[PDB]
């Protein structure tokens, strides 16, 4: 409620409230409007019971279609035990099978999203906050949320505030909007209006700030959800999740599969209708059909892949609270990123320095990983020790592993920035104040604007040096003399411009100022002279300059350089910040969002003196937008912006605006990348495909809000997530080749069983023997393939074009090898059937002989009398090999699909856990076949040495079926063999 | 996405003609491939198929045991007073023994008299096209008695005394042995002939020992089974026309209403059963006769 309480005279604001501004509420009208308004808490986003997030997991594109599988075998089954005589269970299995995969899959997935969910609760942390309000007309420690509207409430430094306040009375109070508003320096709050908007305006202060200096005493105008912050939290609450890239993957793949899986059903329907079956075995065919093109297995393999992409990412402190999150990056073409505590450290830092007649440059990273000084002239040395003696700050408990910047103090930015700088160039500043113990004090004030202090000198000369640090142009009236190499000369006219030439120039840049000086006291005050401050008892007259020192929030050390390794993956870089725009388009220029030598329209008008209008639009690349000009831009206007502009900072940019960014991005088809941290960035964290938030300087709502956390706030964490994501999604390419490559092979046998009547060459057992057997840890491995070229080199993936599955894989995995593969199984299971005595012209149409109980004299090609149990046994050795065949095919299947473009001599074979598939696949296969006793749990019997060498020649004739095809499609960039095959 | 039937840019479901001439051409280039490198691979593993040996037959020997009528349950259920209710039964028989007429064996260059007794195995050669076709032991009807059908053309259904024909699979160079000095199994079986595989029907339950009545063989000589002159059999290639030897089992004194489960069993070295196959050696059969 700030719309107006800013702009209220201090007597309307008493009437409005019905409170006075000395003594506050009646500690009965506070408890009144306690129960009659509600606390002063926002409320929480709605929280979801563990067993809607594991039926969540449950359902979804992939689970629904195995869970139709299951009913549509289930429904086989009873239509088999109604009416058939002696049924077999193999759809009870099917139906059971599907069933427990469903459940396993969403249990695992549950389980890690479970872990991720506990580590984010773990790091979110309560402790009761209570608040200072003037009640019954003295001071009470009351708790945060009985704060009411119009409350009497002081704040004091390193307070938060308590809830949104009309100050009225204030002494030098400052408080940190960062979070709230974009803004890294620390904003004076004075008792009076300043500016329309509430944001700017400086007699407001708001929840969830806190204060760094000084107290202030205001109003309580707004409670619990209609503070800024609740307002914010109301609008991010009121957002729709969205569907990731990934899942529309997904449910794309289950679109194809479901079209062929119902177009082959309903042809062999068809077909076994005017072969003359029966309605009934017709809707069991078709039943059976469909369900077989079903890839059971594929399910858990993308589990699995994403499960494994996610735990390698945090590894690297990178925290993705979903398995979806873990692709978006690599599908991203456009980064939304705020400035303050996401690209910037959020951290008052040295940046300059000026002594000597020259300006030195400082390490502003948090490492001290950038390049050095000069430090080798002893007024260096005198400039470090006045900076670190004339201080009043000091590190706080504990902080020795942590780098000398991420240490915490106690005392001003200013002061604080000033002693990690020294710590951190000069020595260490504890043991220089030991050596140079303090006499004399002086605070600082504003109206002085400067900082005397005096310490006992450490050069053992028994006196004291006064050493006095403030404004430039302050300490510069006091200082009669200056330090140009350790030579104490004089004031010259050159040395009294030069000044005021460096001082517009480190001013000039944003940064903040400051001088220091010394003096070297006379010996006539020994080591105890009475110093009093109140006096002149020490001189203050013809001190010695040294240097001046300017400071600014500095980039993170990480962001340039992932910055320039986005925008050459072809992502666009927006900043999006609520910062004032000059701070904004620095740090844009020095991170890289502004390229070096693009230039905007305002200076392009400026360099070539022409009006805005006469500005050509192509050599103005950059612009920046201020938040006030969106207040008054249309979605055309809008996109206009976005698309005509290569580099594009939006400064002043509220949350609502940060939001209407996001969605003019993605409207334009854009998938969008917000990296954030403070509450301003929670709605378009929340809007966003991929949500990043920082885990150290984020706030718990953008937490919440984001999909993906960076637990060490390191940015060179989203080039890595770009490229994992790219390399997975051509990974699950790979993996679902190989994965609906072995479909063929398992339905074949059957359309052949019903088209030529021929004994069963494939059965249910052996069927799920391969999909969830000896095919699951191969097209596992197919995840830790590295990447055939430069993938940060590539574009981003059109999503509306560029499909995960799409008719290239159909034909490659259904049309072409697949063939292949059941080629290869009948060829096997008719050398069987004729070494056994049935040549394979005597198999046709012998299926009603073949499956006669009570035929138990069959002849075959030689004459010999059969009996049932005797072929049934025949017929389960085949298939028992037609399985063996198909794990030997599937080798070559898993040689070929390490690569969709490479050749194998190119890219070799250091994958390690292929190699370890391959055995294991080859081992189960072994295992089933020869341990005793599985010709009764199974069907599966013993096979011949010669029979497991009959499908060579297939496996090498895909193997060489590929790599030309592959050598083809290298040869001919865009030819007809790229565009066809090419998955 | 839902509208790619046709289009102004003459794209049939999203491609032009060029493009499906293209795929399909294609696809059938591929397919014809596929289907020559098959035909071309079965024709190679058949070159190494014998024309008149299985290579491998495990899994067809031991030989099984059938039973005629062609019955569809193990089961035999008729009126002798409805002359329909066993007609099936006896027309399945008569179509069997069509070939055992004595005027279908007239031909000397394939059939030959092999003796009235039961004699050792007939060695005719080795399985290849050495002396071109084997000849045929003759079998003759008479050995059945009365199930013979010469002369009850109803095999005995009509008087209530059924009739049926047990006969083992044929296994190609499968020369039965018959058991060792008299230790398979005690019973009022002639089993001293050496060149005879002895077969004995039996009551399966206790219950059905006491309900079977009197138990008749028909076949070649006193003793119940196949004489060995008939082995080994050199397949269809080598001997069509083969008769493989049958034993006549004919129930006089079966219990009425009662349904009889029977066990047909026959006995030797290399004669084997299974409690999977339960027609491996042996077999069951079930008979009702309704009053
Ligand atoms: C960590 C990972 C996770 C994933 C995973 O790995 C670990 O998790 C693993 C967990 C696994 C499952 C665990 C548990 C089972 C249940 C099991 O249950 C079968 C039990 C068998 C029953 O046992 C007996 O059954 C008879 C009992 O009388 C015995 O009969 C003889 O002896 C009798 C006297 O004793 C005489 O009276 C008889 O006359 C004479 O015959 C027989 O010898 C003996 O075997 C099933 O047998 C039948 O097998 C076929 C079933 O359809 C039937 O064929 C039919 O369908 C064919 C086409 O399919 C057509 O070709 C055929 O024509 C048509 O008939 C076949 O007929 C029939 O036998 C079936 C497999 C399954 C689902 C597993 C699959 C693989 C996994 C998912 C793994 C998976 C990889
Ligand atoms: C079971 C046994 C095993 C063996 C076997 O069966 C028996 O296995 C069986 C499996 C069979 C193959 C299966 C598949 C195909 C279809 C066709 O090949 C696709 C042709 C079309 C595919 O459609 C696309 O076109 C769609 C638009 O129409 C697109 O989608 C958009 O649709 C909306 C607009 O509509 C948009 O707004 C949305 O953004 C978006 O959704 C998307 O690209 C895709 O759907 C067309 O392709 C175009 O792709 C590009 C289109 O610009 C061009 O470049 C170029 O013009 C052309 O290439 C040619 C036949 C062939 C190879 C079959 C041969 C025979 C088999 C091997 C059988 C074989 C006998
Ligand atoms: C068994 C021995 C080991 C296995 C060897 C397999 C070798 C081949 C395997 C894979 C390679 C891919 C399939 C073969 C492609 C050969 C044709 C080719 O390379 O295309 C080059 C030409 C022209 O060049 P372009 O299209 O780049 O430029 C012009 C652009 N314009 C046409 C697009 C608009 O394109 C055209 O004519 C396209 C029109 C012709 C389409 C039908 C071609 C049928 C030929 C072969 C099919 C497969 C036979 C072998 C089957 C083995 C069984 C396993
Ligand atoms: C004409 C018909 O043929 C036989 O039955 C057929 C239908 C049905 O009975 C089954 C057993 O359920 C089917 C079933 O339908 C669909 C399958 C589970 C299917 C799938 C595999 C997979 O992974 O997903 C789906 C492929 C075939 C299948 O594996 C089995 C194979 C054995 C069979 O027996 C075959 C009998 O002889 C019957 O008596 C006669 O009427
Ligand atoms: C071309 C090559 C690589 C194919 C694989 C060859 C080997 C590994 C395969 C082919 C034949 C198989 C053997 C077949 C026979 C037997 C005897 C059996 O009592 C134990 C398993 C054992 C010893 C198998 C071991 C593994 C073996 C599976
Ligand atoms: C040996 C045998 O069981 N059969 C004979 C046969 O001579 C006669 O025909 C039959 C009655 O038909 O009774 C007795
Ligand atoms: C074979 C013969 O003629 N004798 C049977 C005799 O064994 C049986 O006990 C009796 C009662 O059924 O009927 C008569
Ligand atoms: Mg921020
Ligand atoms: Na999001």
């Amino acid at each position: 409620v700030v719309m107006d309480d800013h702009k209220l005279t201090l007597e309307e604001l008493s009437t409005k409230y019905s409170v006075d501004l000395t003594k506050g509420h009646s500690h009965q009208r506070a408890k009144e409007i306690l129960t009659r308004g509600g606390p002063n808490t926002v409320t929480p986003p709605p929280t979801t019971p563990e067993w809607v997030k594991f039926c969540k997991q449950l359902f979804g594109g992939f689970s629904l279609l195995l869970w139709t599988g299951a009913i549509l075998c289930f429904v086989a089954y009873s239509i088999q035990i109604y009416f058939n005589e002696e049924p077999t269970k193999d759809n009870l299995y099917l139906s059971i099978v599907l069933s427990v995969v469903v459940i396993v899959t969403g249990c695992f997935s549950y389980y890690q999203e479970a872990k991720s969910s506990k580590i984010m609760e773990s790091f979110k942390n309560m402790v009761p906050q209570q608040a200072l309000v003037i009640r019954g007309g003295e001071k009470m420690q009351i708790n945060v949320q009985e704060v009411v509207l119009g409350d009497l409430v002081e704040i004091k430094g390193g307070d938060r505030v308590p809830a949104d306040l009309r100050l009225i009375s204030a002494q030098g109070c400052k408080v940190d909007n960062s979070s709230l508003t974009g803004e890294s320096e620390p904003q004076s709050r004075s008792p009076d209006f300043t500016h329309e908007n509430p944001l700017e305006t400086r007699n407001i202060c708001f929840f969830s700030t806190n204060c760094v200096e000084g107290t202030a005493r205001g109003i309580v105008i707004a409670t619990g959800d209609s503070t800024v912050m609740g307002r914010i939290a109301s609008l991010t609450s009121g957002l729709a999740v969205g569907q990731t890239p990934i899942a529309a993957e997904i449910e794309h793949f289950i679109h194809l599969i479901t079209v062929v899986a119902v177009f082959l059903g309903v042809t062999f329907f068809a077909l076994s209708l005017l072969l003359g079956y029966g309605w009934l075995e017709a809707i069991i065919f078709l039943i059976g059909i469909i369900v077989a093109n079903v890839p059971e297995g594929l399910l858990a393999t993308v589990t699995v892949c994403l499960t494994l992409t996610a735990k390698r990412m945090a590894r690297k402190n990178c925290l993705v609270k979903n398995l979806e999150a873990v692709e978006t990056l690599g599908s991203t073409s456009t980064i939304c990123s705020d400035k303050t505590g996401t690209l910037t450290q959020n951290r008052m830092t040295v940046a300059h320095m000026w002594f000597d007649m020259t300006v030195y440059e400082a390490d502003t990273t948090e490492e001290q990983t950038g390049k050095t000084f000069t430090k080798s002239s002893d007024t260096w040395f005198m400039l470090a020790r006045i900076a670190g003696l004339c201080n009043r700050a000091d590190f706080k408990a504990n902080q020795e592993i942590l780098p000398i910047a991420k240490r915490a103090t106690t005392g001003d930015a200013s002061e604080s920035a000033l002693l990690k700088f020294i710590e951190q160039s000069y020595s260490s500043v504890a043991e220089m104040r030991e050596k140079n113990p303090k006499v004399a004090e002086i605070p600082f004030n504003s109206t002085n604007k400067y900082q005397m202090s005096i310490h006992l000198r450490e050069d053992s000369s028994q006196t004291h040096v006064l050493m006095m640090k403030g404004a430039p142009e302050r300490i510069l009236e006091f200082c009669s003399t200056f330090l140009l190499n350790g030579q104490e000369y004089s004031m010259n006219d050159e040395m009294k411009e030069a000044f005021q030439n460096a001082y517009l120039e480190l001013g000039g840049l944003g940064e903040r100022v400051l001088g220091f000086c010394f003096l070297n006291l006379p010996s006539s005050f020994s080591k105890g002279f009475p110093f009093n401050t109140d006096e002149i008892n020490f001189p203050m007259d013809n001190l010695c300059f040294v240097g001046l020192i300017s400071m600014i929030d500095p980039p993170r050390a990480a962001v340039p350089d992932a910055v320039s390794k986005c925008r050459s993956a072809g992502i666009k870089v927006i900043m999006v910040t609520g910062d004032h725009p000059i701070t904004a388009k620095a740090i844009a220029k020095g991170v890289g969002i502004i390229s070096e030598g693009t230039e905007t329209a305002e200076e392009v008008a400026a360099r070539l003196k022409i009006p805005i209008s006469k500005v050509d639009a192509s050599a103005a690349k950059a612009i920046v937008v201020h938040g006030a000009e969106l207040k008054d831009i249309q979605s055309k206007q809008l996109d206009q912006i976005l698309q005509n502009h290569p580099e594009i900072v939006f400064a002043r940019t509220s949350p609502q605006q940060k939001l209407i960014i996001v969605e003019g991005c993605q409207r334009l088809g854009a998938v969008v990348a917000v990296t954030g941290d403070g509450v301003n960035d929670s709605p378009a964290l929340k809007k966003a495909d991929i949500g990043i938030a920082m885990g150290i300087s984020g706030s718990d709502v953008s937490k919440q809000a984001a999909d993906m956390i960076l637990l060490d706030d390191n940015f060179a964490s989203i080039v890595t997530g770009v490229e994992e994501g790219r390399l997975i999604f051509d990974n699950l390419k790979k993996s679902i080749m190989y994965t609906l490559t072995s479909n063929i092979p398992e339905i074949t046998p059957f359309l052949m069983f019903i088209i030529l009547g021929i004994p069963l060459p494939l059965g249910t057992i052996t069927i799920l023997c391969i999909d969830l057997g000896t095919d699951m840890v191969p097209a596992i491995s197919l995840a830790y393939e590295s990447a055939e070229s430069d993938i940060m080199k590539r574009l981003p993936r059109n999503p509306k074009t560029d499909n995960l599955v799409n008719h290239r894989l159909i034909g490659m995995a259904y049309g072409q090898i697949g063939m292949i593969q059941a080629l290869a199984g009948f060829f096997t299971y008719f050398v069987i059937l004729a070494e056994n005595g049935f040549r394979p012209v005597d198999l046709l149409g012998i299926r009603l002989h073949w499956e006669d109980k009570y035929l138990n004299d069959l002849e075959d090609s030689y004459g010999q009398q059969w009996t049932y149990e005797q072929r049934k046994v025949v017929e389960f050795t085949c298939q028992t090999a037609f399985f063996v065949t198909i794990v030997v095919v599937q080798w070559a299947d898993l040689i070929i699909s390490k690569t969709r473009r490479n050749s194998l001599f190119q890219q070799g074979m250091r994958n390690k856990v292929l190699i370890f598939g391959i055995l294991e696949e080859t081992l189960l296969a072994a295992f089933l076949s020869y341990t005793p006793g599985m010709d009764v749990a199974l069907r599966m019997y013993p096979l011949k040495i010669t029979w497991w060498l009959c499908a060579i020649p297939y496996s090498i004739l895909i193997f060489v079926y590929d790599e030309i095809r592959k050598l083809l499609i290298r040869q001919h960039p865009d030819g007809w063999v790229e565009r066809e095959t090419y998955y | 996405k839902k509208f790619i039937w046709n289009s102004e840019k003459k794209e049939f479901l999203g491609r032009t003609g060029g493009s499906w001439f293209k795929i399909l051409l294609f696809y059938v280039i591929f397919y014809g491939c596929l289907a020559g490198i098959f035909i071309g691979t079965i024709q190679v593993m058949l070159l190494t198929i014998s024309e008149f040996k299985p290579t491998y037959q495990d899994r067809v020997a031991p030989p099984g045991l059938t039973q005629i009528p062609q019955i569809q349950k193990t089961e035999i259920s008729f009126r002798p007073n409805d002359p329909k209710s066993y007609e099936a039964y006896v027309l399945n028989i008569v179509r069997f023994l069509e070939k055992y007429k004595d005027s279908a064996q007239r031909d000397d260059m394939i059939f030959e008299d092999c003796g009235d007794v039961p004699s050792e195995p007939k060695e005719r050669g080795d399985f290849n096209h050495e002396r071109g076709e084997r000849k045929v032991c003759r079998f003759k009807l008479e050995w059945l008695g009365n199930c013979s059908g010469l002369n009850d053309e109803t095999y005995g259904y009509k008087e209530g005394k059924p009739c049926i024909i047990i006969k083992l699979n044929r296994v190609l160079g499968f020369k039965p042995k018959p058991p060792k000095n008299e230790s398979l199994e005690t019973y009022p079986v002639m089993k001293y002939n050496p060149n005879v595989l002895p077969v004995q029907c039996t009551g399966k339950r206790d219950e059905d020992k006491d309900k079977v009545g009197n138990v008749e063989y028909f076949g070649l000589g006193n003793s119940p089974g196949f004489p060995l002159q008939y082995y080994p059999y050199y397949g269809k290639l080598l001997q069509p026309k083969y008769l493989q030897p049958l034993l006549a089992v004919q129930f006089t004194n079966l219990t009425m209403d009662t349904e009889i489960r029977i066990e047909c069993k026959a006995y030797g070295e290399n004669i084997g059963y299974s409690e999977k196959d339960r027609f491996q050696g042996r077999f069951d059969v079930k008979i009702e006769v309704k009053s």
